[PDB]
């Protein structure tokens, strides 16, 4: 068969490339179902690991958890101000994942050890059979859309999501009125990716989040039905080779960009990633420092707005390049941060002095007292306090870990996409194994030097 | 901490996250067993 | 009689000995060995006021065979010498293992260059590898020998450990402003270009290969015995001419360039260290130290490097050299107004 | 600077349109083999 | 007692000793 | 068709410099980058780098040096805001706030992405294997980590790499003070990669040079023994192999050359990937190893180690950078 | 696995017991965990 | 030895601490208090350090083990005007700060005894840091 190097062309270290060939489709399916099982295996076991070492005293983000916050964001297990009501829902999801891993592992072992080596009936696909591969694409788009709509329905009907912007603190609440405006939802796509706008990372309420999910669920149902019913058109014939490595390369490039986007979401956004669960963003932690050094100087009689720094700028409060009242110091770079413990200090011009001096509603100090001294700063062996500081504190933020890991994943997958894009083009062309000695293309080209005729 | 009713696994729950990091190792193990044929 | 031993040493075994192996294997085995003895067991408490062994509690990053005590001067610190009087422990507490390791290492490096020459002579190839190895020896002699000889003692040499080298790097910036040293800038250029050349030549060869096999694994498209080029130099010249504007056309010149670039970079950095032995430093630009002092508004990145150097100097030196007993009160230490 | 913003918008538009429509000109057929 | 028996032991008769020492250092209470 | 003539001319392998569709994007991006950089490196006025009305004089006509000139990074007052030529009031606050840096950077980063794509383009038009762009992706990752990813992670384009020699040195020192990159394992890999790539470059060059086939006389260059396009191998792989094997041991010297040049590609490329990634995770403040206060005596006193001495020098750098700009004791990102 | 059955053990245990019995601290003059602060940089050459 | 012996109260009675008890208190210093008291000072306010000269000069004198435990029972100012148990973690106020909800009287005693049985070990290495 095609399981060694000699009858496949692929060495041991490039051996899953032996599943490229379209007669080995049962093994392609087996490798995939077993990999999906491994993904669910980690999803179960790592969550159970987080639960088994969870101390209820420390909130959630000091524990070094990354799957606990994802569940808590969905309004499961937690209630008011993100307090863990019960440790049983996290355990239930951690075991439901294990059972799914078991079932998917059995399927992956079946189609790789015992099931039919070549698929048939309505499951036989060839990579060059473009109507069939688009039809499989369409089923995947339709199933993805019905998951996105089901998530939106759950956010709207059953239970709810954690709203960090809910009145006071932020409780779980079900989104009754999602933003169905095409002007608003697709206006996120035209916002500049730069500071101030933050292209889609600045989605900052649950109506916009769930309305965009309703839209994309419908859009994906539509595109899935389109690909089941309409084969690839004539204009998409010579755009790129229709091989399997091409399809992989395109997936790789899109998901590399998607990992970069998720790194931005975990690092800047505090709506879909509530800081009760993931800890404060660096912008929000750095405004929390200024807010607590502000409230120190209230009470000991230091009028803030007439206070100069080393440079004549505002010692605690100054004006933006736009001219809005922002926190002074180096934290003037994060004047675009919008944390919900600070929005009731926001007026018309930014931080007005009216509901700043005889404001802060007690918890708003406490919360910002918490986020001041839990900043995303740390090391590989888990320590905090700048970097040139004494090691006593054993802590590195979840947001640091997730953003670092997904920039890493985005970078390797952009590299892997470039690898498979070049290789797919070269393999379809017929020169991915080297130059033909019999005829070399540069030998049949005219010279580039202008003097040479 | 995990629920007391199912607080018998102990080190099992420690093992399960690094269970998938052993599958990539056992891939190299199987390839050595066949001899990287 | 004497010819028999020559015929012995030139034999074909698992490890070639040669005549150079008398000046290489007894020294290198000692130098390498004295590092492992040092970084496992001996302390720098009496030379440096720090812990630098696995027995202390350090790890691989923070173990060292630290430099001798600053009061030892430029003494060789022989075991039978007056500073140890034959006593092994008193020789290890004063940093005699650093001098053992450094002297056995420079002799090992001489022995290895002699080995490269001897094996080239035996096989019959040109001795270009020994020429290229003259650049690590120029750097070793500049950093570990010429620099501490020009300084006060062996103490200011680089310690034989990872973090000791990191201290050496930051010491050289703060006290020497070594990034500003142009010979070091050519060293950096040579080393970065050597890495660029290594990467670009490997990838160019790998992507201009000929179809000399049938399998997708192109690593089996080359035999040792074949006398033909495995990659198209013509296609590579075409590609780099139309990408970069220039390309190599001469394979021999290409591989001489790959020799020439990191070796000359490394030699130029050794010249810079030879200058830093006598404190002859590219520390400052006199025009800008002047202008920034007649104008309290003239800020360049250079003036912010000079300030950072002063900050490093005052905030390191009281525990860097503890023989000097530098006492700096907290209010003469340059802070940047925390 | 509104006119300069327009010039930049059109210049970026023109160059990216050249890129995009040039990669819908049957670019994989621009190989030496075929 | 040959050349093969010395160039594999002068590097390794000490090395196992060193490794045993360093493995004992993981159990030192300081 | 005029358009088909255009697509033939762009994708033409007849041009002295290949253009292609990545090059039709690359050439204007370089035009802007080169124009604004040569303009700003010579004649830009001082830039308010840290947003505190302390202009930093970075250009060659403002009393400044080739070593010490820099296109100074964009003001900390701007942060990550899009600040083009037209969103500023005038052409003098834009110069004052560091707009030239952002313009050069925002054309330089896509120009390098397009140069990588152009390398793939020409590999495809010449029928050679397509992965020189993969090798080039390592310095590109490195230069995007210090021009885009670290400013994004830290929150301002003032934390970007200054476009100058001494500005680069300043970036290195401040980065060590704030992140301890020397004790970052990705940076130890990057150092191993650059120093070992130099080792392997010198090593491979000396071996191929040392085992050259005699074709020439002694009073002419050995490079005349090679003829461009000759099919015969110009050196002896067997002789260089035998020398290297006698130098260390038997199963050490690459017999194969395709594997050998894959290793020459792979070692510095992979290590520069890792060190670009290290800059990028320190962009999210995931700093290097920390061994301060790690070796304690019987009572509990900290015995200094060499990492403590490196900390003490990093603290030296730490309390002097951006002096008139930290109003609180905690310099966050 | 015959002539080295105990040879590898005896040597490994020798290194282990060299550290564990405290002979290493006396062998190299290494300060024990409480000899650090009962700090002595040696200030003279011929008599440390 | 004598490092274990610390001031207990303001009456004057040097109470000795077990080494294991001191270590147990030291650990709990680095889990609920090193968030912002790591090193010897307070991150929220860089003037109220956990040093001997500061705690003896506190009003009331809080350089005592019972004094520190009673502080943890009631957060006040450095002169003791307003008992602001809300800006600070507090043994009574577990709702604002859940870090000491599991800490017993022995835990408070040990963490308060470890703060006052470093300063003659370190000196100028805990007070405000080694510069
Ligand atoms: C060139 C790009 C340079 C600038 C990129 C940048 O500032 O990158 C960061 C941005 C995220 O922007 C940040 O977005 C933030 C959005 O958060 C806001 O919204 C959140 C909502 O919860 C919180 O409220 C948060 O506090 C509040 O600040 C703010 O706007 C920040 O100022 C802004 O920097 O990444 C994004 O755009 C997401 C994309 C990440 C990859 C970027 C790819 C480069 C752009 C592709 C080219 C487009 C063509
Ligand atoms: C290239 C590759 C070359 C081949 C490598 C060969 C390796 C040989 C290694 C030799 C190292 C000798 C160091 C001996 C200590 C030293 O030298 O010791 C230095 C002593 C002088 O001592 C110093 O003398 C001063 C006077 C003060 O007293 C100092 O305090 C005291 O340290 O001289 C001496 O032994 C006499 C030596 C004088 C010549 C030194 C030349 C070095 C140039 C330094 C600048
Ligand atoms: C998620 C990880 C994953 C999964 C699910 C698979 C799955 C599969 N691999 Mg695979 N592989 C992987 C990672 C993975 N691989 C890694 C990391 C390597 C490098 C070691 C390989 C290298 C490799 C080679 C060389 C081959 C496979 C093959 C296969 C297929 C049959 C296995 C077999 O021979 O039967 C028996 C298994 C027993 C344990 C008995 C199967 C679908 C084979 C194939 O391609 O079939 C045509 C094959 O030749 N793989
Ligand atoms: C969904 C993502 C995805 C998928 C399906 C593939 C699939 C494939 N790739 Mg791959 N690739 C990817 C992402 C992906 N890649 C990324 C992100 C990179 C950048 C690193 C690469 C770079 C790459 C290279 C260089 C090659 C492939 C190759 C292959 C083919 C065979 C690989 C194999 O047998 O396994 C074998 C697996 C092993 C031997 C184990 C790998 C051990 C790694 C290096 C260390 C793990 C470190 C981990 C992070 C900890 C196969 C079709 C080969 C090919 O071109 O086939 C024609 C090959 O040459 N890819
Ligand atoms: C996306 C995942 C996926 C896909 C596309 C398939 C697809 C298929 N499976 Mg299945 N399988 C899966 C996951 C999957 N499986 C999992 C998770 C399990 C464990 C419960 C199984 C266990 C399984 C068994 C026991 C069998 C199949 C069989 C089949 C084939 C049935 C053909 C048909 O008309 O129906 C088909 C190609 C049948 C088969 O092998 O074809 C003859 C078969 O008897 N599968
Ligand atoms: C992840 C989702 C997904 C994926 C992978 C695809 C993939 C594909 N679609 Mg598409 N499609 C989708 C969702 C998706 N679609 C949805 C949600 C809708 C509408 C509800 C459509 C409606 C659609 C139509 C009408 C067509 C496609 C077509 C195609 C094929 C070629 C498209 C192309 O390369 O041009 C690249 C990108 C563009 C042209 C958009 C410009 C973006 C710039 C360049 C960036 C390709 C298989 C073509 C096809 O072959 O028909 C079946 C085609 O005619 N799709
Ligand atoms: C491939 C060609 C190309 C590309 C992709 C860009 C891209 C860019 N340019 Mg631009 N530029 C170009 C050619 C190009 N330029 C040429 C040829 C000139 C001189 C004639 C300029 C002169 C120029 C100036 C003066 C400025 C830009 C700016 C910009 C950035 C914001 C402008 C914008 O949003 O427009 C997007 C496209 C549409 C809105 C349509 C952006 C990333 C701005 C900038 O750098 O901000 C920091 C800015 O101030 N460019
Ligand atoms: C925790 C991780 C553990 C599991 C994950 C895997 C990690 C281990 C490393 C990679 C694993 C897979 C092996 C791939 C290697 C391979 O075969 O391709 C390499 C090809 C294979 O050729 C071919 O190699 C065949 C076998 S062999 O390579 O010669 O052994 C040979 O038969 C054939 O003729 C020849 O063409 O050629 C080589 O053998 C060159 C080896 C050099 C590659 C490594 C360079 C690393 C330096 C930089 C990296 C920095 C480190 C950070
Ligand atoms: C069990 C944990 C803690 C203990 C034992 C503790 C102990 C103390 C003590 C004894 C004081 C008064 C010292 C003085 O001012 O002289 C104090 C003050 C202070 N503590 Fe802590 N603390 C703990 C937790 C924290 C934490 C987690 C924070 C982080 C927000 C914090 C912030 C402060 C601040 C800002 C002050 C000065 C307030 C004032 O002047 O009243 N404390 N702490
Ligand atoms: C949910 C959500 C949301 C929403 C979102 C949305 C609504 C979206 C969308 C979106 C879309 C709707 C998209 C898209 C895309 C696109 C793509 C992905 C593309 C492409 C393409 C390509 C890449 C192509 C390429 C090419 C070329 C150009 C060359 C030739 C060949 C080809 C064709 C291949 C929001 C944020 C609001 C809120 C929150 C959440
Ligand atoms: C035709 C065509 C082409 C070409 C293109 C090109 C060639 C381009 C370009 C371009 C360019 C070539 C551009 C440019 C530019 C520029 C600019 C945009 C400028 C600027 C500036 C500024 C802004 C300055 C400023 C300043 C400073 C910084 C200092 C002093 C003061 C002042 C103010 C003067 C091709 C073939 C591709 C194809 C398509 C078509
Ligand atoms: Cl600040
Ligand atoms: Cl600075």
């Amino acid at each position: 068969p095609g399981y060694d190097e000699a009858t496949s062309g692929y060495a041991w270290w490039a051996g899953n490339a032996r599943l490229i060939t379209p007669e080995l489709t049962g093994r392609f399916l087996g490798a995939h179902v077993a990999h999906a099982g491994l993904v669910a295996l980690w999803a179960g076991g790592m969550l159970l690991f987080e639960v088994s070492h969870f101390n209820l005293s420390k909130p959630m983000y000091e524990q070094g958890c990354i799957l606990m916050p994802h569940i808590a964001t969905l309004g499961i297990g937690v209630g008011q101000s993100g307090e863990i009501t019960s440790m049983f829902p996290f355990f239930a999801i951690g075991v439901a994942h294990l059972i799914g891993s078991a079932v998917l592992g059995i399927g992956g072992m079946y189609h790789a050890i015992k099931g039919p080596e070549k698929l048939y009936g309505f499951f036989q696909f060839d990579w060059t059979d473009r109507a069939k591969v688009a039809q499989i694409l369409g089923f995947h788009i339709a199933i993805l859309g019905i998951f996105a709509l089901l998530f939106a329905a759950k956010a709207m009907y059953w239970g709810g999501l954690y709203d960090p912007w809910a009145p006071g603190g932020g409780d779980v609440r079900l989104v009754t009125n999602p933003t169905l405006d095409p002007r608003i939802i697709f206006g996120y796509l035209i916002k500049r990716p730069t500071g101030g706008e933050g292209w889609i990372v600045s989605v900052n309420n649950l109506e916009d989040i769930i309305g965009g999910h309703i839209w994309i669920g419908c859009i994906l149902i539509a595109g899935g039905i389109w690909h089941i019913l309409v084969p690839p058109l004539r204009w998409t014939y010579n755009l790129f080779p229709w091989t399997g490595e091409t399809y992989l390369s395109q997936s790789l490039g899109n998901v590399a960009g998607q990992a970069f986007i998720a790194a931005a979401f975990i690092w800047f956004n505090n709506t879909a990633y509530p800081s009760v669960f993931y800890g404060p963003t660096v912008p929000e932690s750095s405004q929390a420092q200024s807010f607590v050094f502000l409230m120190r100087d209230q009470g000991m009689g230091a009028d803030v707005a007439s206070a100069q720094g080393p440079t004549g700028l505002g010692k605690y409060l100054q004006r933006s390049p736009t001219g809005e009242i922002i926190f002074g110091g180096e934290t003037m770079r994060f004047w675009d941060a919008r944390a919900p413990w600070l929005e009731p200090l926001r007026g018309k011009n930014g931080l007005d002095l009216d509901k700043l001096q005889h404001d802060v509603q007690p918890w708003q100090l406490r919360r910002a007292a918490e986020y001041m001294t839990h900043s995303p700063i740390g090391s590989l062996n888990s320590v905090a306090g700048l970097a040139t500081e004494s090691n006593a504190f054993n802590y590195v933020s979840p947001r640091t870990w997730l953003a670092s890991a997904h920039f890493i994943f985005g970078f390797f997958f952009l590299v892997g996409h470039l690898w498979h894009a070049g290789r797919a083009r070269a393999a379809a062309a017929g020169f991915e194994t080297g130059l033909d000695r019999e005829d070399e293309p540069v030998l049949s080209m005219a010279p580039i030097d202008p003097s040479l005729r | 901490e995990l629920p007391e009713a199912y607080r018998a696994f102990g080190p099992l729950i420690d093992v399960l996250p690094i269970l998938p990091i052993f599958f990539l190792l056992l891939a190299f193990v199987w390839q050595a067993s066949v001899g990287f044929r | 009689w004497i010819k028999q031993l020559d015929d012995w040493l030139k034999r074909d075994r698992f490890v070639f000995i040669g005549w150079s192996g008398l000046l290489l294997f007894p020294c290198s085995f000692l130098a390498i060995g004295a590092w492992f003895t040092g970084t496992t067991f001996v302390t720098s408490w009496y030379t440096h006021g720090l812990v630098s062994s696995y027995l202390e509690g350090c790890n691989f990053l923070t173990v060292a065979v630290s430099t001798p005590a600053e009061s030892m001067g430029h003494s060789l610190l022989l075991l039978w010498g007056p500073e140890a009087s034959g006593d092994f422990v008193r020789w290890c507490q004063i940093g005699g293992l650093w001098t053992f390791t450094a002297l056995h290492g420079v002799f090992g490096l001489i022995g290895f260059m002699l080995r490269q020459i001897e094996i080239a002579r035996l096989v019959g190839i040109r001795p270009y590898n020994a020429i290229a190895f003259s650049a690590p020896i120029a750097v070793y002699c500049a950093t570990f020998l010429i620099y501490p000889l020009g300084q006060s003692s062996w103490f200011f040499g680089p310690g034989f450990g990872v973090s000791a080298i990191f201290r050496f790097l930051l010491f050289f910036q703060g006290f020497h402003n070594y990034t500003l040293n142009p010979f070091h800038m050519m060293g950096v250029t040579g080393v970065l270009g050597g890495a660029l050349l290594c990467a670009i030549h490997g990838a160019t060869v790998q992507n201009t290969l000929f179809r000399d096999n049938q399998s997708k694994n192109t690593f089996k498209g080359f035999s040792t015995d074949q006398g033909e080029e495995t990659y198209s130099m013509v296609t590579a010249n075409r590609f780099w001419s139309q990408i970069f504007g220039i390309a190599f056309s001469n394979k021999r010149w290409l591989h001489f360039f790959m020799l020439f670039v990191p070796v000359t970079g490394l030699w130029m950095s050794a010249i810079g260290m030879a200058g830093l032995a006598f404190n002859l430093r590219a520390y400052d630009f006199v025009s800008q130290e002047i202008r920034a002092a007649e104008d309290p508004e003239f800020e360049t990145f250079y003036t912010k490097n000079i300030l950072l150097n002063e900050g490093l100097r005052a905030w390191l030196s009281e525990m860097d050299q503890p023989a000097k007993k530098f006492v700096f009160p907290d209010e003469v230490l340059p802070r940047g107004f925390s | 600077m509104v006119t300069l913003k327009i010039v930049v918008y059109l210049t970026v538009s023109f160059f990216v349109g050249l890129f995009i429509f040039g990669f819908l000109s049957g670019d994989p057929a621009r190989n030496p083999s075929g | 007692f040959t050349i093969r028996w010395l160039a594999i032991h002068a590097l390794a008769i000490p090395s196992v000793f060193f490794l045993g020492s360093i493995a004992a250092m993981q159990f030192i209470q300081r | 068709s005029q358009w088909e003539r255009f697509c033939q001319w762009i994708t033409s392998t007849e041009n002295r410099l290949y253009i292609g569709w990545f090059g039709v994007l690359m050439l204007p991006l370089l035009g802007v980058s080169i124009t604004v950089f040569v303009t700003a490196f010579i004649a830009a006025p001082p830039v308010d780098i840290d947003g505190i009305r302390e202009p930093l004089s970075g250009s060659l006509l403002y009393g400044n040096n080739i070593i010490t000139a820099a296109v100074v990074p964009t003001s900390n007052a701007i942060g990550l805001h899009f600040y083009p030529i037209w969103e500023a009031a005038t052409l003098d606050e834009w110069l004052y706030n560091g707009g030239p840096y952002q313009m050069i950077a925002f054309h330089y980063i896509p120009a390098l992405l397009c140069y990588l794509g152009r390398e793939w383009e020409l590999s495809y038009r010449l029928g050679m294997r397509p992965w020189i762009c993969i090798a080039y992706s390592a310095p590109v990752a490195a230069t995007i980590s210090v021009f885009l990813i670290y400013p994004i992670g830290q929150g301002s384009f003032s934390d970007g790499l200054p476009m100058g020699i001494s500005g680069t040195f300043n970036f290195m020192f401040v980065f060590q003070a704030e992140h301890n990159i020397l004790m970052h394992p990705f940076h130890m890999l990057g150092v191993a990669g650059v120093l070992g790539g130099s080792l392997f470059c010198a090593m491979h060059g000396s071996l191929v040079t040392s085992s050259l086939v005699r074709e020439t006389s002694d009073s002419q260059s050995q490079n005349e023994g090679y003829k461009f396009g000759q099919e015969e191998e110009t050196y002896n792989i067997l002789a260089a192999h035998g020398y290297f094997g006698r130098l260390i041991f038997q199963y050490a010297s690459f017999n194969n050359s395709r594997q050998l040049h894959f290793f020459l590609a792979a070692w510095p490329v992979v290590c520069i990937w890792f060190v670009a990634l290290g800059i990028s995770t320190m962009a999210f403040n995931l700093n290097g190893f920390n061994f301060n206060h790690s070796v304690l005596d019987s009572q509990g006193r900290v015995l200094p180690s060499w990492a403590d001495v490196v900390n003490r020098a990093s603290l030296g750098f730490e309390v002097m950078h951006e002096r008139n700009a930290h109003n609180f004791p905690l310099d966050l990102a | 696995w015959i002539i080295h059955s105990i040879t590898i053990p005896a040597l490994f245990i020798a290194g282990w017991l060299f550290v564990s019995t405290g002979l290493a601290y006396d062998a190299f003059g290494t300060p024990r965990p409480n000899e650090y602060y009962p700090l002595p940089i040696v200030d003279d050459r011929y008599n440390p | 030895a004598n490092l274990r012996t610390i001031p207990l109260n303001e009456a004057g009675d040097t109470v000795t601490l077990s080494l294991e008890e001191f270590t147990r208190g030291q650990q709990k210093f680095n889990n609920a208090c090193a968030i912002c008291h790591l090193g010897g000072i307070t991150k929220t306010n860089p003037n109220v350090g956990l040093d001997t000269e500061s705690l003896a000069g506190a009003f009331p004198d809080r350089n005592n083990l019972e004094g520190l435990v009673d502080y943890l029972h009631n957060p006040t100012t450095y002169d003791g005007l307003t008992e602001i148990s809300e800006l600070h973690p507090s043994t009574k106020s577990s709702d604002i700060y859940p870090k000491m909800r599991n800490l017993t009287e022995d835990d408070l005693r040990a963490i308060s005894g470890h703060i006052l049985l470093m300063p003659k070990i370190r000196g100028d290495q805990w007070g405000a840091g080694k510069t």
